[PDB]
């Protein structure tokens, strides 16, 4: 049963910084810089910001445009999943990807969802009922505060999922932390959908936030350092001094 | 380019009446069609969403349905407020089309 | 609020040219396509042109080859630069988001007023 749960507030925008980097590909490289072009999110990129305070609980649906970068901080696990397809109806097949306590499930079919979709762990008010599945996918979760960031890219039917966890501090602020940290791949699944809109959900029974940005196609000079982590990278389209250190090569 | 029109494209009707309108399509644009409702002297207003699909703080007697090229749009009961110009448009592929527009 | 406002409107001289432009508020115009849209007194409502959210790719009506669609995502404003104005392009010139789930995927319908350009 759909439950329908407010106001229209104005986004707020945060500052992106150096973030987004992941691996471009499953090759150990070491002690090297590689140039590739790939679809990433922008350094210094104005990226929208969302509220879940409980009274407001910010759950809007977005574009999904050409891919997504996801971020969320808290500490209560109120994120726990997503939906993405195009009109969100019976009408045509939609991907649900969902947490809880021991699994994450991911399935594909024509869902009906709600007008306002929730978890409810007294349950899943998500949506009111489901047709013939084309899709069914189950592992492990994907989920001082836990940062956690996604990226999500559909390309040639492949829904692409980079993820990384990291502990951080609490500042007053409440923005985005400084400093550089790559996301590695995920899960690759082979759904062969058309994802032109997302949505969160949010469990009930606490505070959390969450930005949004969108990637571009950008060409990045990624620095591999012994044991083949990236610890750096140059935007080689942000301004004229990076256009330079990319041609020759050097940070 | 897809071809819109509509029919009829004035009609005359009491409050309390139905009043249906038809649209069609040149081309199959399956669910993809936008209705839209113009007062005189504003911009246009988004009743009918995804052929089907009904906007938020639409009143219950407006309705709509249809797949394909044939669309119908539908009034159960006209009310005094409900006195406007009727466009649909396809957004199936670019360019989008409005139709012709149809005065209640 | 979500507001659109039009502006650059007037009278100019067939063969001449006018640029218009619309300021967004209230919304993230950046992530979002955005449409032109006008209406000639007498007639119903035509189809210009289309921007992509990244001011990437751009699609045109009756208008290719003479107007130009660009933005600039910096000052959340979207322009419409006519060239080889005629008279039948008198009309009202409306900025617009229209609910898309194939192409921008605005899941939100916004309009703004209108500005009108009268060529004579
Ligand atoms: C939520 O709204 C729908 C109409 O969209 C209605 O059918 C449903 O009963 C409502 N849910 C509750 C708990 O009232
Ligand atoms: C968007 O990014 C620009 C830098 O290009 C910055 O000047 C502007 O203030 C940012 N917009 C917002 C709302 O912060
Ligand atoms: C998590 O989901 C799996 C698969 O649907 C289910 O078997 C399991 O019982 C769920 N765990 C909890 C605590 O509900
Ligand atoms: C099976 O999927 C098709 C769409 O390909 C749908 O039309 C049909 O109704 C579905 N069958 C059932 C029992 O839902
Ligand atoms: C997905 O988008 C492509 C490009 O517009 C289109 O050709 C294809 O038919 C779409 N798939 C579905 C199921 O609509
Ligand atoms: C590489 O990994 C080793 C541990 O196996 C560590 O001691 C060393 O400092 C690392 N090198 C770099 C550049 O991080």
């Amino acid at each position: 049963q759909c439950v329908n749960l407010r106001t229209q507030l104005p986004p707020a925008y945060t500052n992106s910084f150096t973030r987004g980097v992941y691996y471009p590909d499953k090759v150990f490289r070491s002690s090297v810089l590689h140039s590739t072009q790939d679809l990433f999110l922008p350094f210094f990129s104005n990226v929208t910001w969302f509220h879940v305070i409980s009274k407001r609980f910010d759950n809007p649906v977005l574009p999904f445009n050409d891919g997504v970068y996801f971020a969320s901080i808290e500490k209560s696990n109120i994120i726990r999943g997503w939906i993405f397809g195009t009109t969100l109806d019976s009408k045509t097949q939609s991907l649900l990807i969902v947490n809880n306590a021991t699994n994450v499930v991911i399935k594909v079919c024509e869902f009906q969802f709600c007008n306002d979709p929730f978890l409810d762990h007294k349950e899943f008010r998500v949506y009111s009922s489901a047709n013939n599945c084309t899709f069914e996918y189950v592992s492990q979760p994907f989920l001082f505060k836990n940062l956690r960031e996604f990226v999500f890219k559909n390309i040639d039917g492949y829904f692409k999922i980079y993820s990384k966890h990291t502990p951080i501090i609490v500042r007053e602020p409440e923005d985005l932390p400084q400093g550089f940290s790559a996301l590695e791949p995920l899960v690759d699944l082979p759904i062969g959908i058309n994802i032109t809109r997302f949505q969160t959900l949010l469990a009930l029974h606490g505070a959390a936030a969450y930005y949004v940005g969108y990637l571009q196609p950008r060409t990045f000079l990624l620095k591999y350092n012994e044991n083949g982590t990236i610890t750096d990278a140059v935007d080689c389209a942000l301004d004229p001094l990076s256009e330079t250190k990319c041609t020759l090569k050097s940070f | 380019v897809i071809w819109m029109t509509q029919s009829p494209s004035s009609l005359s009707a009491s409050v309390g009446d139905r009043v249906t309108i038809t649209c069609q399509a040149s081309q199959d644009i399956r669910f993809y069609l936008n209705w839209y409702q113009q007062k005189p002297g504003k911009a246009p207003k988004l009743l009918i969403s995804d052929a089907s699909n009904m906007e938020t703080g639409v009143p219950s007697r407006f309705s709509g349905s249809g797949s394909g090229t044939d669309f119908t749009f539908t009034i159960s009961s006209l009310q005094p407020e409900d006195i406007a110009t009727y466009y649909c448009q396809q957004y199936d592929n670019l360019p989008f089309t409005f139709g012709p527009g149809t005065k209640v | 609020e979500v507001q659109l406002v039009e502006s650059g409107g007037g009278v100019v001289q067939p063969g001449g040219s006018l640029r218009l432009s619309c300021a967004a508020s209230g919304f993230t115009f950046n992530s979002y396509g955005m449409h032109w849209v006008r209406q000639a007194p007498g007639k119903g409502l035509e189809w210009v042109a289309f921007i992509r959210y990244d001011g990437g790719n751009k699609y045109y009506a009756s208008v290719k080859g003479r107007f130009t669609i660009s933005r600039d995502n910096s000052k959340n404003t979207l322009y419409l630069q006519m060239k080889s104005l005629r008279a039948e392009d008198t009309a009202v010139y409306y900025c617009a988001n229209l609910k898309d789930s194939r192409y921008s995927g605005s899941y939100y319908d916004y309009w703004g007023q209108g500005t009108l350009v009268t060529v004579s």
